[PDB]
């Protein structure tokens, strides 16, 4: 997942 | 969730917490008890998962620190990820999670209400944000579930802090200006609600946002009426 994403490894 | 406060038991009885347990046991994401088997997310809580086995989903609980070994929770039995949702693109990031057994319904377990297809969010005033997520960037998953009242923007308002993502009428914004009240890492999945004539119903489920809190980046959530149809149909096409 992208760095905007809010899951822990995003 | 960043500028929030401590809840109160009985305020959000949808809200649960969607954690692993491979040889340690973490909170990864929220979600919203949508039905008496059904759980709504977000579908970048299963980007790099193990299989559903993994997955404990604790409902009934306000503190994350009062679960023990003992304390029930429910497991999974299908994840319906929306079948056009692509990690790198993120656009229809909503997942549905089917319970092992239905969940019998109290004060504290309690399902949310959903919008109707076609709705415009203009009459939502009062909503709010809710999880254990970091209360900064950089920061840690809370105990206590957090809770945080933030105003919706417009979609013309929220495209102008964005280039180069497009904010499309299936998304929904919120946030301040001057930031300081947000979700965060943890919060993924969980419910935006909307406090309307004395009924909550979920607006929004988290998604993306650039950081936490920041000055004029709102937090973007994927909009719940834009997908009632997609709800509604493999919910009851699975039942
Ligand atoms: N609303 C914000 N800032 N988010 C959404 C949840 C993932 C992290 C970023």
């Amino acid at each position: 997942c992208p760095a905007r994403f809010a899951a822990l490894w995003c | 969730i960043v500028g929030g406060t401590n809840s109160s038991w009985g305020e959000w009885p949808w809200q649960v917490s969607l954690q692993v347990k491979l040889t340690a046991q973490r909170h990864l994401c929220g979600g919203s008890l949508i039905g008496h088997q059904w759980v709504l997310t977000a579908a970048h809580c299963f980007d790099g998962l193990p299989l559903q086995d993994v997955w404990r989903i604790y409902s009934g609980i306000l503190n994350l620190s009062d679960i023990t070994k003992d304390t029930p929770f429910s497991q999974i039995k299908e994840i319906i990820i929306h079948q056009n949702y692509k990690v790198s693109e993120g656009n229809h990031d909503i997942a549905l999670i089917k319970l092992q057994a239905p969940l019998n319904y109290t004060e504290f377990q309690k399902p949310i209400s959903l919008p109707s297809k076609g709705d415009t969010s203009t009459i939502y005033t009062n909503c709010w944000v809710t999880g254990w997520g970091f209360s900064k960037e950089k920061g840690e998953i809370q105990n206590i579930l957090q809770k945080v009242n933030i105003p919706l923007v417009t979609n013309e308002e929220c495209q102008k802090r964005y280039q180069d993502y497009k904010i499309t009428q299936r998304m929904v914004c919120a946030g301040y200006k001057e930031g300081g009240k947000d979700a965060c890492k943890g919060d993924s999945g969980g419910p935006l609600v909307c406090k309307h004539n004395g009924m909550w119903r979920l607006v929004g489920i988290t998604s993306w946002g650039e950081g936490c809190a920041r000055r004029e980046q709102p937090g973007v959530y994927t909009k719940v009426a834009e997908y009632m149809d997609w709800i509604l149909e493999k919910t009851q096409s699975s039942d």
